[PDB]
């Protein structure tokens, strides 16, 4: 068996159910991104004014 | 106004609300005028004071 072969496999289930719950909570935590951004962008907008003002 | 926001509605108060505030001006220098006017005529309404020869 060559170094780095394929030998086994068990229930990766449990594991993969995981990974893809983890990589769904990123997925979010990026669309969140978008807003407590944009809403930084229109308090960025509303002050840099304002304060000149 | 040119500070992106503040609502031309704002604007207008103060534009049609600073001639109010001239011409409202305006009409008391008029008022001066009529009152100096019928003041000097009602001193010579008082010209009868020797009845001059």
């Amino acid at each position: 068996v060559k170094k780095g072969d394929l030998l086994a496999e068990i229930d990766s289930t449990t594991q993969i159910n995981t990974l893809n719950t983890r990589k769904a909570a990123l997925a979010s935590y990026q669309a969140q991104l978008v807003a407590r951004k944009t809403a930084y962008d229109v308090a960025l907008s509303n002050y840099q004014r304002l304060s000149k003002l | 106004y040119g500070q992106k926001a503040t609502s031309l509605d704002t604007l207008n108060t103060a534009k049609a609300t600073l001639n109010n505030a001239k011409a409202e001006m305006d009409v008391v220098q008029e008022n001066i005028k009529q009152a100096e006017i019928e003041v000097n005529t009602a001193e010579t309404n008082l010209g009868y004071t020797k009845i001059t020869s």
